[PDB]
């Protein structure tokens, strides 16, 4: 909840199909922080390419949505 | 929040500029109490 704004409790309760994360007032920014520090990083013939998850999320996102088939 | 820029200055409209004058308190609440996290307050004094 601190750090991504989900709950892994709710997520094994109800299997949710769609997940929206809100990046509204400070704690939704610190959020929206958290998930835009994440990287995918790879030394792919001797040179660190730093990938981006979450390439949507920037300063003026809003929300983020993890998206599922069935759960 | 729909305000007036006028609270009594006309008269003759009832508790009109009652209604819109106590609509600033608020500004003070979203500070001075915990639904600040849920609602915003933008207080828009409508002119002409």
């Amino acid at each position: 909840k601190d750090t991504y704004g989900f709950s892994i409790l709710d997520i094994v309760i109800n299997n949710p199909v769609n997940l929206t994360i809100h990046f509204g007032g400070e704690k939704g920014k610190r959020i929206r922080e958290n998930y835009s520090a994440m990287i995918f990083e790879t030394i792919v013939d001797g040179k660190l390419k730093t990938e981006k998850i979450f390439k949507e999320i920037n300063e003026h996102s809003t929300s983020y949505t993890f998206r599922s088939e069935k759960g | 929040l729909p305000m007036s820029p006028n609270h009594g200055t006309f008269g003759g409209d009832g508790m009109y500029s009652e209604s819109k004058l106590s609509l600033e308190t608020l500004f003070n609440r979203w500070h001075s109490e915990s639904w600040a996290n849920q609602l915003t307050v933008c207080g828009a004094i409508i002119g002409w």
